[PDB]
């Protein structure tokens, strides 16, 4: 459950991504909207076409949330508190959608970090994202 | 599964470039490593105690080729995925008793493998087409 | 879906005893209450702010009857669930965009409703037959 | 996330069940084995027929685990620590199976607690079981 080895792996991926995090965040959202159209119903007011500034701005918010999570990895429930309320109580986001976005976030990194996306790093990022998602859906439990 | 002409193009152009001797084993190995409960079904494969052991395991790669062979065959008969995976369905469902959720996990790990290999070339629309394909395949295997 | 004669008996004997005017609304209400993200699709139904409000909501019960009507129709055509749920599939999948996972949740909540109503009479084998039925139905709705 | 209202509801259901908990635990296992045959592969050495003493004894162990969880509900991760190791690391139990057993545990209670299984109690037991299951699969994250 986010062992030292996983933290080391997620911190290494984070480093390589660097300043591209927001752009990759935007890309993952696009990947999700295109691959899983049901998720589009949560963003009725967003324009989801390619190059959309709304998706670019949101990608940055998602990336920023994910970085704040790894930055306080030993206390993600507290750090992700306000976002859990938002996603479960207000937006009523279906738990399955967290899996879909997580899959798209991983796919995006895989497509940008040839060297870093080893089987071990992939397992660590997968567990990192499953933890974030479990925190974001904790308000349903 | 029905893909529009542009989704078939997206899928087919990439597939022809796949190293059929490696990607299959890479997908299976990553599945065993990322979702360790799947290893319960490969007690005979040997050492699966670390990522490297798993990935460099002769049996994992040898078996992955069959898996990739199955997807390829599926790709060719996207209209009759039910007929195509009939026997594989009986095997995984009735004989092995693998929960169908895992067919979806393997399909998605495949998608990650393809993104890793092709990079910028595995665009969002190309991924969207492949998601439709693995869903269809997972569904066909699950019919039993 | 193919049920053995004993599974069909198990299902049919119980179904004839179902209060078609109440169970449907009880299943839908419990779904909205247990899995609150499903309420996103019923903004028009009114007050769904508490269990009692949901359960005693005229629209929830009125709508549940249609749902139960759908299962009954399915029960009659367990061989052609695809044909039977064709239009419902287009509606939920293409128009509403409900994730298919939720069809499985509703099927299972139904199962809980039946157990509540029938008690000792909803034996383990009777439940097993009904699980096969809701899976088949969830699968048919998901084809689109 | 296991609010005071849910605790009150789960404690009420627990009370009504009383001394029948182990028997109901045995019944839920049977319900799971019959409804979801894939789960049977984890108990190759058990005889799963009706009246099986092995299933009866295991039902009691499952019920006892669930009671220890509600008894230390504010610290389930610690209380369920050794069982998480067992289920994820040793038995390699597929996460989806926790959902299946949870569904069967709920069905069993529904069939025995006509009065207690109100929509509200059902929501509370569902969240209680999802918490237990999330703890039992935490070793995978
Ligand atoms: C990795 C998990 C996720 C992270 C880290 C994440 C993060 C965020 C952040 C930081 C915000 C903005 C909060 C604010 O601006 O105050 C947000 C809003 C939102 N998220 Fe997520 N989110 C996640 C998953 C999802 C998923 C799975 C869906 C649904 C498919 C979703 C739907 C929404 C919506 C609709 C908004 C509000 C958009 C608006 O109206 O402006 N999120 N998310
Ligand atoms: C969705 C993708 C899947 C496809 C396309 C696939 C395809 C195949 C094929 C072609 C075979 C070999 C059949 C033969 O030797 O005649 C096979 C065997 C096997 N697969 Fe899969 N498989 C998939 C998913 C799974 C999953 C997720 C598991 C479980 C974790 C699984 C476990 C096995 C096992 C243990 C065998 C060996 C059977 C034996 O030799 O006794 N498969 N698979
Ligand atoms: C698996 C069981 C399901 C069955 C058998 C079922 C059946 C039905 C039927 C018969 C209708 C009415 C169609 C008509 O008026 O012509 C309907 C409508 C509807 N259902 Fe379902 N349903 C199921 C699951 C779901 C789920 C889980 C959701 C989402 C949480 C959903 C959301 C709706 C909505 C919003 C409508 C209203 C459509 C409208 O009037 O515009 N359904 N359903
Ligand atoms: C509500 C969640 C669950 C609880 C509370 C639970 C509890 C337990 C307990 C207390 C034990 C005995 C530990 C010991 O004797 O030292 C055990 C063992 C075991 N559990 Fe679970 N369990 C859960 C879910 C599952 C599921 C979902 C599966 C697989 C479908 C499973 C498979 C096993 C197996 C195979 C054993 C060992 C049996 C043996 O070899 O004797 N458990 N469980
Ligand atoms: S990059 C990667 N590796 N695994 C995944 C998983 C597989 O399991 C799933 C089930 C349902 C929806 C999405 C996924 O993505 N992505
Ligand atoms: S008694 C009750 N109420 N809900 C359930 C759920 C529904 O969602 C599921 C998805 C997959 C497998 C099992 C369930 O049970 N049981
Ligand atoms: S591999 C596959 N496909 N379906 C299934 C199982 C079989 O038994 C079930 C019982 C209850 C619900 C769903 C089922 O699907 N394995
Ligand atoms: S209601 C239903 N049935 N299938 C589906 C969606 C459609 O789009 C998909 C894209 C990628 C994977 C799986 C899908 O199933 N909704
Ligand atoms: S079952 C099971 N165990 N872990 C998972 C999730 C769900 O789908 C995912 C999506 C992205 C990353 C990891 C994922 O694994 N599903
Ligand atoms: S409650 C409930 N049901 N499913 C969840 C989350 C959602 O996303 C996940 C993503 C990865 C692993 C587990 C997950 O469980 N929370
Ligand atoms: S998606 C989603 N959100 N919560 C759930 C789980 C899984 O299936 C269950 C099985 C038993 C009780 C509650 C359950 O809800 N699945
Ligand atoms: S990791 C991973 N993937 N799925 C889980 C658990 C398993 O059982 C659950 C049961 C109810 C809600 C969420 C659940 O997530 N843990």
């Amino acid at each position: 459950v986010l062992s030292p080895a996983d933290k080391t792996n997620v911190k290494a991926a984070w480093g390589k991504v660097g300043a591209h995090a927001g752009e990759y965040g935007a890309e993952a959202l696009e990947r999700m909207f295109l691959s899983f159209p049901t998720t589009k119903t949560y963003f009725p007011h967003f324009d989801l076409s390619h190059g959309s500034a709304q998706v670019k701005g949101h990608g940055k918010k998602v990336a920023d949330a994910l970085t704040n999570a790894v930055a306080h990895v030993d206390d993600m429930p507290n750090a992700l508190s306000a976002l859990s309320d938002l996603h479960a109580h207000k937006l009523r986001v279906d738990p399955v959608n967290f899996k879909l976005l997580s899959h798209c976030l991983l796919v995006t990194l895989a497509a940008h970090l040839p060297a870093e996306f080893t089987p071990a790093v992939h397992a660590s990022l997968d567990k990192f994202l499953a933890s974030v998602s479990t925190v974001l859906t904790s308000k349903y439990r | 599964v029905h893909l529009t002409p542009e989704e078939k193009s997206a899928v087919t152009a990439l597939w022809g470039k796949v190293n059929v001797d490696e990607v299959g084993g890479e997908a299976l190995g990553r599945l065993l490593v990322v979702y360790p409960w799947t290893q319960r079904f490969f007690e005979s494969f040997g050492d699966l105690s670390t990522p490297d052991a798993v990935m460099g395991n002769p049996k994992v790669k040898a078996h992955g080729k069959k898996v990739l062979g199955a997807f390829s065959d599926g790709l060719a008969h996207l209209d009759n995925l039910k007929g195509t995976f009939a026997t594989l369905s009986e095997l995984h469902c009735d004989k092995l008793h693998v929960d169908p959720e895992n067919f979806r996990l393997l399909g998605n790990v495949l998608v990650c493998v393809l993104a890793h290999h092709f990079g910028k070339e595995f665009t969002p629309p190309v991924q969207a087409a492949y998601q439709k394909v693995v869903a269809g395949v997972a569904n066909a295997l699950a019919h039993k």
